[PDB]
């Protein structure tokens, strides 16, 4: 690396010194991808070594073993792990790939070519070559489309993916006839982000999940071909700033939106994030608390339909703002929650009082109580539930962990997008170092008053 | 076009940052097709021994291409529904041991019962192959009538180039231009090396799994984690790690 | 059979440690990469051989 | 029912529209602004 | 309440279209310096 | 040549000759914030009582219904609604909309859009004036804090009724309930934020003291000491060195802040990063990450629980917990 | 929508649309109303929905009138999922009785002039006697809030302070009505029904109803108003 006297960047901005050095920049990326897959493999091996089989997966502080378990690699018809060898294989393969990628990144960072155009014109690129940048973007889009179609192939033909909505309490279900309806998929992408709709978190079945994955993979492949075989239009040239920093800022804004959205998936979704592996969501364990007390107090003999709590609304059953019958407690905010242990109990008009009186399954009875106990409360130093509890149980929900961390990372990356977008605009305009002091723009403007 | 495969600045078996340009042996200077500078053992010795072994490499390459096609295609037809009766390559000889005979499937109008026995097939194969292998060294062929040139005489193989004889062996031409001829030579030697690797893979996979390569690829595409080298080396299964 | 697997994995761990220590040392040394090519290639080949050996021996152990 | 509501909340309505007139005015407003921008681009 | 929704939708669509097409209309070129 | 409608519209919006810069971010900042201002003022003056807890129990909040400036507030949306997007047209009538807390959703949504477009407008004016653009990056910290307390905390808890009430006593109520249910004082991010505002006050006092101390006689006991020269000269003579000299001699002379750019960068970054930390602490507690729980954490050799200052904080926290929304709870423990 | 087509829709198809508050109607039935031969018959799935909420407004000049009002609560009033027994005879005498189910709904309505009127729309413990054209009776009306309900300043019924604490000089006259009493005595309301549009082959009745019940007194602070509730009622009849 250089010093500050030749590059103009201090040590705390050292990665800027390799903005125009394509070979070293590539080495930084390859070593970084090695770091990411190294964390994947190492954390997978750590969670496998720290695995107790009889305990549920969410009570052990495991964040990515549920990610493999959602794919159905070694889970049973109730979330039972049975075997952890797929997890071990995944961790070992990630670690070996980390060794390979780290060797490549270190090689290009240290003794790789300094700049790529003078020796490898296919990999050489300048930031102002819009055709070359769109070529690289098309390559990565084709790669991402193949990655999405890999999950599609696994769900369709390799007998995987765990359906939590399967009768009996979820099961690894091979998916046949995914819903590839364009109106349906675009309806999920354009619906409201609020409670009634949920925008994109509210996808509730693997058929729609795999249909959307088919759509995103085909669209990514077609767009990759399109960017390889095209050049950006003049309106795009006039609208965008074409520099390596501006491209980074675009990526930063996109990945910050992705981080916020993934935080929302973690907190609310229970289909792509099954509760048997991730623990209860926000709405459930509260809906579960309202359900367990209803089924307890009707076993003791009290009429739950009479209800009439301290405010005259209902201790167990009440009416939502829309005429559907919902749970009577304060958990009338989570009245739109849908769970595998709720839907067979739920009908068109409401919660089906006749079903609440007669048809309640023991698996639902066990699941709701065990969800009520393991709420997504928890404190940051472990300990138990609400902030006023005592040192009794060691549990914090993985949904809470990777919702809080992902929101923090998304906000930081939005801040970084602001920083890099502003600096890219200032560098393209020529005043990223300061005001010119002999022709400043303010003295060329009329005073306000 | 041609600079990528010939000359000092050609594609080597290791990249520039992993292999210096003066580390190539002096007898591999990018004058032959498929020159990647790959010779870690002292087998090439000099340029004339390299040229002499090139004949063995090219003959083995063409035979390996014909091989790889002859293993993959009939087994795939037999597994997909054709009446092949012995499509698997390591057991096709056992179907003619006593009185059996292989059915020939000339697509699309296939399924024909050949009546030649094993003794007649072996005799005619040895006779024809000895004749062609003796003609290859001697460079003499009596008759003609090839699509390359109408009814060529016997005095046309003389004066030709061995290991690459044009004329009667080139019905479609497309090789008189030297640059595309050299590029196609590189294509041929690379396809031949791929075919050699493939047929060695076919033999080793057959010995390991007990089935043909088409069965191997179909079962692997059906379940890659449930059927691979790791699975076939393991046996039946293992106790789950709980 | 698992004893051979454990010895191979321990050898893989030591070879990987030697590689992690020495590859930046070989690369960033003044004209050291052009003369340590043989030892670095041998170390990488031994590492890949050990990875493949542990993988193969997993099926038998 | 003692009162009248549109009851369009929920149900995953595209862009929140419950009648075709809302989509039509959205498309018309976007088309009008786009037409003005297109015929008045490049500072004429 | 339907015509209120129509009016609000028209207003929001108008202002969002102004935002989008104004940032499309040569926005990086509005600088006092070169480029 | 700016003879077309969109050309003159762009040249007027982009123009820096306006008294207040509008810009393409201002074309959204102005109407949303004007709508929020109008609805907030009208609701604060004369809004009918709002049932916040969803238990048919309305809080007054508005001056015309009998309270003052300190205890007057625009009340968050009804608990029965949740975070369900309740605008005027989704209500049967304006009376129902006002009973169910719709003004809060309107004002909060418009305020969020307005502060986002305010960051964008700050960047836009910095770009049009040839400045460096990270003033918006500095402003992203109060925007993050307001956004986290107004929308992200309701998203985490499941209802806009968890939003901070638009008022003073409502702010105190939200803060006390937040203490009871999350132990915010026992959160390192909140500790960082408190240290950030305290250090920001410290550093503002230090910077003002060192600049106003380091002067020369240009303004006497009268309004100005212009006897040497009147207005209209470029002779800068304030001070450059003695401020850093005094700050060095104050403690140990090696805390080098002689670079004015480094000093001002520190002044900018310290409260901004600490407010970022405390805003993200609020955002994490929105998903019930809570504070440090050292309650009954000290036990003796016989295992008997020894009391602690953390235990006294726990007693105060659960005293707050049993008194919050005393009529809203039916089931024993409280889960978001 | 009838009951047959209500069961034919999924929960997601009727969520957020207000159909779940509607009562099912009878389409293929007859208006003869005299098709019910036997008695002691045990009706089920009785459900009621109002169509108007009018509040009795006694002025201070001496005449009686009801006024149209505006609802503040959303579609959370309404009666569903409750059963009972009906003893209908051959001559036409009808003995109505409702025992259990979701037989109440807390409703807040706004008078003209901006006065909040909360009430508990109840039909619980209702016995109805009369013919097919009109049978009426009385039903129990709970207060509104339970005995553990706490007002703004503690106080409450069963639980609380029983005085306004943040005023040390208290517990005297003009406050006993607000502090000491805190009455939760149940009231009674009278409703009149009517049967029309009966289905014979499956037993369905869906007529209209008119109910009069007292409003909420909070905890006895102010005297109750009277709420007139008119609307449709439906019940499966098996
Ligand atoms: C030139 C390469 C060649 C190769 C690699 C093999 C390979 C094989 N032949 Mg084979 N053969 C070959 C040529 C020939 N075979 C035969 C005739 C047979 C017979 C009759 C049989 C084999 C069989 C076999 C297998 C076991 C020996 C197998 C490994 C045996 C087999 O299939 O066992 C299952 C077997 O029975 N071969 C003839 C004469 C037509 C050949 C002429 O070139
Ligand atoms: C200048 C100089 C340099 C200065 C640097 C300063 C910056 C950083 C310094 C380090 C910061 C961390 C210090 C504390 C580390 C620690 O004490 O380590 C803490 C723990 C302690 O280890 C074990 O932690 C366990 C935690 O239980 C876990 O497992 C349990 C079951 O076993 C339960 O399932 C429970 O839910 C689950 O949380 C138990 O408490 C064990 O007893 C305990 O030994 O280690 C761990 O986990 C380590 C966690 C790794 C990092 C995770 C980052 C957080 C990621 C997401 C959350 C984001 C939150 C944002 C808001 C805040
Ligand atoms: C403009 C005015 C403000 C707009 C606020 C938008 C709030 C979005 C929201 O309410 O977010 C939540 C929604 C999800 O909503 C939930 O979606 C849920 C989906 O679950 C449903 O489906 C699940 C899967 O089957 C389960 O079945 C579950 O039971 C079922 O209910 C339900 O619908 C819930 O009712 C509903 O609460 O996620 C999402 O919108 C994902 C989109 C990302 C939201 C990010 C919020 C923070 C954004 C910026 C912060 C920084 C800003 C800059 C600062 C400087
Ligand atoms: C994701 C982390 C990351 C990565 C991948 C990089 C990568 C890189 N940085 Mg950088 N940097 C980082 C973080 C990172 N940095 C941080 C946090 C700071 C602030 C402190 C800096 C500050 C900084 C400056 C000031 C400079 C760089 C420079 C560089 C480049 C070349 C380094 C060099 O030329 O000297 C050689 C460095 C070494 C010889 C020491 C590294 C030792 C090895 C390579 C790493 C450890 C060995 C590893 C485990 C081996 C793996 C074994 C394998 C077989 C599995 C390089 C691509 C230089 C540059 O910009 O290029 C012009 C430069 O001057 N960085
Ligand atoms: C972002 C990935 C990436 C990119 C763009 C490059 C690009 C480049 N590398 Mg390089 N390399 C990489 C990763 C990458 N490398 C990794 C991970 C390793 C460690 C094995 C290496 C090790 C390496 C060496 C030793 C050398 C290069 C060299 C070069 C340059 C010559 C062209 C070439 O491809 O050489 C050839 C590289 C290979 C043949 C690597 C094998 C790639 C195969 C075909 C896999 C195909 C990818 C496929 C889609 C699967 C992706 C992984 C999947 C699991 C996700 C070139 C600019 C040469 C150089 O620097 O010139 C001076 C050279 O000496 N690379
Ligand atoms: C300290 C850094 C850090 C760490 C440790 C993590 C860790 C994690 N992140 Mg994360 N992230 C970070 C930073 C970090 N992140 C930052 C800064 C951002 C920007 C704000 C994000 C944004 C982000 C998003 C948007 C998401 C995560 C997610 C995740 C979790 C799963 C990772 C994953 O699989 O992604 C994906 C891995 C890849 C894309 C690599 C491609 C390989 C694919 C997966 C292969 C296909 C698999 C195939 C089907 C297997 C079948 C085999 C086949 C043969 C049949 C994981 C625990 C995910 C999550 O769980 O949501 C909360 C997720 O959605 N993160
Ligand atoms: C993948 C996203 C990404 C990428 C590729 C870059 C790339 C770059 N950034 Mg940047 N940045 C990002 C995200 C990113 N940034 C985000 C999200 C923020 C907001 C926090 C910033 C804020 C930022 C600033 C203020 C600056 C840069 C700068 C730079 C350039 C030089 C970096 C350097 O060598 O500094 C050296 C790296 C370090 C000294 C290490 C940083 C240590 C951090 C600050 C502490 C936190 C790390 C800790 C372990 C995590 C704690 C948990 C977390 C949730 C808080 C470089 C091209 C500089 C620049 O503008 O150059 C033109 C610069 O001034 N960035
Ligand atoms: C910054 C950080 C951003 C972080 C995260 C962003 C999260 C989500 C991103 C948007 C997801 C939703 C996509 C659109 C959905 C939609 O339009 O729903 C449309 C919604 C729903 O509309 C409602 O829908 C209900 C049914 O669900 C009912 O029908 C209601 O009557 C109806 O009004 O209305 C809106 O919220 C539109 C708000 C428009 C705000 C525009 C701001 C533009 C600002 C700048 C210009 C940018 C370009
Ligand atoms: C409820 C359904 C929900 C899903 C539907 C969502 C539809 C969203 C489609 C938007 C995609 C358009 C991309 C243009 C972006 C700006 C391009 C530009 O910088 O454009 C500028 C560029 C400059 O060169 O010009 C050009 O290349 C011209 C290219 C722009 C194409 C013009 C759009 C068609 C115009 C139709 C007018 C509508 C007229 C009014 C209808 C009235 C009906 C009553
Ligand atoms: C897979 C999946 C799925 C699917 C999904 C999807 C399909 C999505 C999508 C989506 C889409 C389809 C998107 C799109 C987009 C775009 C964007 C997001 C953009 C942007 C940008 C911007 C922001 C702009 C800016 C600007 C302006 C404003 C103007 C001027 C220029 C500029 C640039 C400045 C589902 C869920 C179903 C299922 C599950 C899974
Ligand atoms: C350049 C540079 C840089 C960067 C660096 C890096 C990033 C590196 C890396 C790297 C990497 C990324 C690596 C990786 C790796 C891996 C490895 C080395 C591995 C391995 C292996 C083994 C040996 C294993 C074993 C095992 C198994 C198999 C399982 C079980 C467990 C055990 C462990 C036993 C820095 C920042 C310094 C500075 C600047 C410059
Ligand atoms: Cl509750
Ligand atoms: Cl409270």
């Amino acid at each position: 690396g250089r010093d500050q006297e030749t590059t103009g960047f201090a040590w705390w901005a050292g990665n800027a010194r390799l903005i125009n050095l394509s070979g070293k920049l590539l080495g930084a990326h390859v070593a970084h991808a090695g770091l990411i897959v190294f964390w994947a493999g190492a954390m997978n091996l750590f969670e496998v070594s720290h695995f107790v089989p009889e305990k549920p997966m969410y009570e052990q502080g495991l964040i990515l073993l549920p990610h493999i378990a959602t794919l159905g690699y070694g889970v049973g018809p109730g979330g039972e792990v049975l075997d952890t060898f797929p997890y071990f294989v995944s961790g070992v393969l990630h670690l070996i790939s980390s060794a390979v990628l780290g060797f490549g990144g270190v090689y290009h960072s240290l003794i790789g070519p300094e700049t790529l155009e003078e020796s490898y014109p296919f990999f050489g690129y300048v930031w102002k070559d819009k055709n070359k940048m769109t070529n690289i973007l098309g390559y990565h889009l084709i790669i991402l489309g193949c990655g999405a179609w890999l999950l599609v192939l696994k769900a369709l033909y390799f007998g995987g993916v765990y359906d939590t909505w399967a009768p009996g309490g979820g099961d690894v279900r091979i998916i046949s006839n995914p819903t590839t309806n364009a109106a349906i998929i675009f309806g999920y992408i354009v619906k409201s982000p609020f409670g009634g709709d949920g925008w994109i978190v509210s996808v509730d079945n693997l058929e729609d999940i795999i249909g959307g994955h088919i759509w995103i993979g085909t669209l990514c492949i077609l767009g990759g071909i399109w960017h390889i075989y095209t050049t950006p239009w003049p309106w795009a040239r006039r609208a965008f700033v074409w520099s390596g920093e501006a491209y980074l800022s675009y990526s930063l804004a996109a990945v910050s939106l992705m981080g916020f959205t993934a935080c929302c998936f973690a907190w609310f979704n229970n289909t792509a994030y099954p509760s048997e592996f991730y623990g209860p969501t926000g709405p459930e364990a509260s809906q579960a608390q309202a359900f367990t007390f209803l089924v307890r107090d009707q076993r003791l003999g009290a009429n739950v339909a009479s209800a009439q709590g301290p405010t005259g609304l209902g201790k167990y059953l009440m009416r939502s703002p829309t005429g559907e019958i919902i749970f009577g407690g304060e958990t009338m905010r989570f009245w739109d929650f849908r769970g595998p242990w709720v839907e067979p109990l739920r009908g068109p008009s409401g919660l089906d009082l006749v079903k609440l009186k007669n048809d309640i399954q023991p698996w639902q009875e066990r699941r709701a109580a065990e969800y009520m106990t393991h709420a997504p409360l928890g404190s940051l130093n472990s300990v138990g539930g609400v902030a006023t509890e005592i040192n009794a149980v060691n549990f914090v929900s993985p949904r809470s962990w990777l919702a809080t961390s992902h929101f923090c990372l998304g906000f930081f990356f939005f801040v970084g997008h602001l920083w890099h977008a502003g600096r890219a605009r200032a560098a393209a305009a020529g005043f990223e170092k300061g005001i010119d002091r002999v022709d400043e723009p303010v003295l060329s403007m009329r005073p306000l008053d | 076009d041609l600079e990528k495969w010939y000359g000092p600045d050609r594609k080597l078996f290791l990249p520039g940052g992993l292999l210096d340009r003066d580390d190539v042996p002096e007898y591999l200077n990018g004058e032959l097709a498929g020159d990647y500078g790959y010779d870690p053992l002292g087998l090439g010795k000099d340029e004339e021994q390299v040229e002499k072994y090139r004949a063995n490499e090219l003959l083995h390459a063409r035979w390996a291409m014909l091989a790889a096609a002859g293993i993959i295609i009939p087994e795939g037809l037999q597994a997909n529904g054709a009446d092949i009766k012995g499509g698997t390559w390591f057991e096709t000889g056992a179907e003619m041991l006593n009185g059996g005979t292989l059915n020939y499937f000339a697509v699309p109008f296939g399924v024909v019962q050949n009546p030649l026995p094993l003794a007649a097939v072996t005799l005619i194969e040895i006779v024809l192959l000895g004749a062609v292998e003796k003609f290859r060294v001697d460079g003499t062929g009596p008759a003609g009538f090839s699509p390359g040139v109408g009814k060529f005489d016997s005095d046309i193989f003389d004066g030709l180039d061995k290991l690459y004889p044009g004329g009667p062996f080139d019905p479609l031409n497309l090789a008189d231009d030297p640059e595309v001829f050299a590029e196609l030579q590189v294509k041929e030697i690379k396809n031949g090396r791929l075919a050699m690797i493939a047929v060695l893979a076919f033999a080793i996979q057959s010995y390991v799994t007990g089935e043909g390569p088409y069965a191997n690829i179909t079962k692997h595409l059906s379940d890659p984690f449930g059927y691979n080298l790791l699975t076939v080396l393991q046996g039946d299964d293992r106790v789950p790690t709980l | 059979m698992t004893s051979i697997l454990q010895i191979a994995l321990l050898g893989l761990v030591l070879v990987s440690f030697a590689l992690v220590v020495g590859v930046p040392v070989v690369f960033a040394s003044p004209n050291g990469w052009t003369e340590n090519k043989g030892v670095v290639f041998s170390g990488l080949s031994v590492w890949f051989l050990l990875v493949f050996a542990v993988g193969v021996f997993n099926s038998f152990a | 029912l003692v009162d009248d509501r549109m009851n369009g909340d929920g149900t995953g309505l595209p862009f929140g529209v419950n009648d075709g007139i809302l989509g039509w005015v959205i498309a018309g407003t976007l088309g009008t602004i786009w037409a003005i921008y297109f015929v008045s681009q490049k500072d004429l | 309440m339907l015509t209120l929704k129509i009016f609000v939708y028209t207003v929001v669509t108008f202002f969002v279209g102004l935002f989008i097409f104004g940032f499309l209309s040569n926005d990086p070129s509005r600088n006092p310096g070169k480029g | 040549e700016n003879t077309s409608l969109w050309a003159r519209f762009c040249e007027w919006i982009t123009s820096t000759e306006n008294r207040l810069y509008i810009g393409w971010f201002g074309v959204i900042m102005i109407p949303t914030l004007l709508t929020a201002i109008s609805v907030y003022i009208i609701a604060f003056i004369a809004a009918p009582p709002v049932d916040i807890d969803g238990i048919r129990e309305p809080v007054s909040g508005s001056l015309l219904y009998g309270n003052n400036i300190i205890t007057g507030a625009v009340v968050p949306t009804s608990n029965a609604i949740g975070l369900h997007f309740y605008p005027i047209w989704e209500a049967a009538s304006l009376d129902e909309w006002l009973y169910n807390g719709g003004p809060y959703q309107l004002v909060v949504c418009h305020f969020f859009l307005g502060v986002c477009c305010y960051m964008g407008r700050e960047w836009e004016l910095s770009y049009r004036l040839g400045m460096r653009p990270w003033i918006a990056v500095a402003y992203s910290a109060p925007v993050a804090a307001a956004t986290a307390v107004f929308i992200i905390y309701p998203i985490g808890q499941g209802s806009f009724s968890d939003g901070m009430p638009l008022g003073i006593s409502g702010t105190f109520n939200f803060m006390i309930v937040f203490q009871a249910e999350h132990n915010i004082l026992m959160h390192p991010f909140h500790m960082f934020g408190v240290a950030g505002v305290f250090g920001g006050s410290l550093f503002s006092a230090m910077h003002g003291s060192l600049v106003t101390s380091s002067l020369i006689r240009e303004t006497t006991e009268n309004e100005s000491a212009n006897a040497g020269y009147k207005f209209g000269q470029e002779e800068e003579t304030y001070n450059i060195v003695a401020a850093h000299g005094y700050f060095g001699r104050l403690i140990f002379q090696y805390a080098s802040f002689n670079n004015s750019r480094s000093l001002h960068f520190f002044l900018a970054v310290w409260p901004v990063v600490c407010i970022w930390l405390t805003a993200l602490g609020i955002s994490t507690m929105a998903f019930n990450l809570n504070g440090f729980n050292f309650n009954q954490s000290v036990v003796d050799s016989n295992g008997r629980v020894l009391n602690t200052w953390a235990d006294i904080i726990n007693r105060a926290n659960l005293g707050m917990e049993v008194m919050h929304e005393r009529n809203a709870h039916n089931f024993p423990l409280d889960l978001a | 929508l009838t009951y047959d087509e209500l069961q034919g829709l999924t929960y997601l198809q009727v969520k957020g649309t207000g159909i779940a508050n509607t009562c099912p109607v009878v389409e293929q039935g007859t208006s003869n109303v005299r098709e019910l031969k036997p008695g002691d018959y045990k009706l089920e799935k009785f459900c009621m929905e109002p169509t108007s909420f009018t509040v009795k407004e006694e002025d201070a000049k001496g005449r009686e009138e009801f006024v149209k009002t505006k609802l503040l609560t959303r579609l959370t009033y309404g009666l569903d999922g409750m059963n009972g027994s009906m003893k209908i005879n051959n001559d036409g005498s009808v003995e109505f009785r409702e025992d259990e189910g979701l037989d109440y709904a807390a409703t807040t309505v706004k008078l003209p002039g901006g006065e909040y009127v909360p009430f508990l729309f109840t039909i619980k413990e209702f016995d109805g006697k009369g013919t097919l054209d009109s049978f009426s009776g009385d039903f129990l009306v709970p207060s509104y809030r339970g005995s553990t309900f706490l007002d703004p300043k503690g106080r409450g019924g069963a639980t609380g302070y029983d005085n306004a604490i943040a005023l040390p000089a208290k517990a005297d006259a003009d406050e006993i009505q607000r502090l000491n009493n805190k009455s939760y005595t149940p009231g009674k309301g009278s409703a009149v029904f009517s049967v029309a549009k009966v289905d014979t082959e499956t037993g369905e009745i869906a007529g209209v109803f008119e109910s009069i019940q007292p409003s909420d007194t909070e905890m006895g602070a102010h005297p109750a108003k009277d709420i007139k509730i008119t609307g449709l009622w439906y019940g499966q009849l098996t």
